[PDB]
């Protein structure tokens, strides 16, 4: 059948543009990455790799209220950090398969990539959606199977303040 | 020390069993207050994990 | 050593409320977000105090 | 050319182009346009923007009952201004994209459009849903890096007057 | 004076302590018991504002 309606481009004339586009900002100490920073939810929650890894010194001195416990902020920044990171989040889709890898399969409580790199400082970097929320923050994983299990920090509708599989290594 | 009679008897407190040796006595309740908010605190953390 | 007392009660409150107001603040965000809830204002007028 | 559910002739007499309203009256002071009023509701919302622009004189006085301390005004109109009166809102809507331009949408709890308004002077104008229910009337606003965070006074369903990020000037 | 008869030592409120004084002075009462009430009140509409 056909499409009778339209509210969008109704056609195409090649492929040029991305769906997604990141917002990530890798972030150094000693000139190394060793995570990724963005200041995402409503109160913003990231630090878990970047706490000694800095976005800008100013800031690292400014934000820190936090829940050392299971490393979970609960201090906010400013408007203007935060409009150049990903969008925020409020909400799990979960219907999500693009961010950095092929496919985002949350089943069995666990969300899990194919296998892939789980090398030095890839840890803080989000796990980002088709319309940008973020849903997962990766604090590391461990192969098995063909895939990847993930730990994570977690804050949507649903929230979970750091939860690990069987297996793990620290990315 | 002021002079105010009291019992000379039964426990050991040093004035004995009087009005000051209890009003003195009554830090006892400063304790309690501060356990009391540590075991809630304690408990509700691994009930919010396991909450979700 | 009644002097001594209360001092204690002062040290060990203080003490363990600024873990308290970081539970305050994980426990609703966690349990149901908790992001534009009433909810999480009762338990963060203490969290505002303790930490302030 | 068929399509789902025809919402024109084939003709310009009927589009899907709309933007605007044509319950909103400008509201001058020195000759400069320092709101709008449209006595929004039969319990009327207004003051807030209009406050010390005013409309005129005489329909001020006589109404205004307030809370002062979010800026609300609570009060009914008589029968003549009822006529022409906006719709009474007690229901919110969610999701929003019209007011005057070209977004407005309502996610994360945050109303944003892009940067390039929240001039006054076109601030006044109700956000509408295509059948002019109001959810908030804009008063101003401040940038955030790339997108713009509205000032507001709600009042639908819910109050939870004056949905910011964390501080907005009105403007 | 009273004018009914009222004795009662060792404070006397001016007409005594007797159930008439009591109930006169009653009055007193009113404002402080409407006031907490009235807190309340303004609280709970707050807390929706300050919630987001």
């Amino acid at each position: 059948p056909t499409q009778k309606k339209k509210s969008k481009p109704g056609k195409r004339m090649r492929n040029c543009m991305k769906i997604e586009n990141d917002c990530i900002f890798p972030v150094m100490l000693d000139g190394k990455v060793n995570g990724y920073a963005c200041l995402v939810g409503d109160k913003v929650m990231k630090p878990a790799h970047v706490k000694g890894t800095i976005d800008n010194p100013e800031l690292a001195k400014l934000t820190f209220k936090k829940s050392s416990k299971y490393d979970l902020e609960c201090a906010q920044v400013p408007v203007c950090m935060k409009s150049d990171a990903s969008k925020f989040t409020h909400e799990k889709p979960e219907g999500h398969y693009n961010w950095h890898h092929g496919a985002v399969q949350f089943s069995n409580g666990r969300f899990t990539i194919p296998t892939g790199s789980g090398k030095p400082g890839d840890s803080g970097r989000p796990i980002f959606d088709n319309t940008g929320k973020v849903v997962a923050i990766v604090l590391g994983g461990a192969n098995e199977g063909a895939r990847t299990a993930l730990s994570v920090v977690t804050w949507n509708k649903d929230m979970v303040t750091r939860i690990t599989p069987e297996e793990s290594v620290e990315w | 020390k002021d002079i105010v009679p009291y019992a000379a008897k039964n426990d050991a407190e040093f004035p004995s069993i009087s009005t000051t040796a209890w009003q003195w006595l009554a830090t006892t309740s400063g304790p309690l207050t501060i356990l009391v908010v540590a075991i809630i605190v304690v408990v509700v953390v691994s009930i919010v994990v396991c909450a979700r | 050593a009644s002097l001594g007392l209360l001092i204690v009660i002062s040290s060990g409150f203080s003490c363990f409320l600024c873990s308290v107001a970081r539970t305050k603040c994980l426990t609703p965000y966690q349990l149901a977000p908790g992001a534009q809830l009433p909810t999480f204002i009762a338990l963060l007028c203490c969290a505002k105090s303790a930490r302030a």
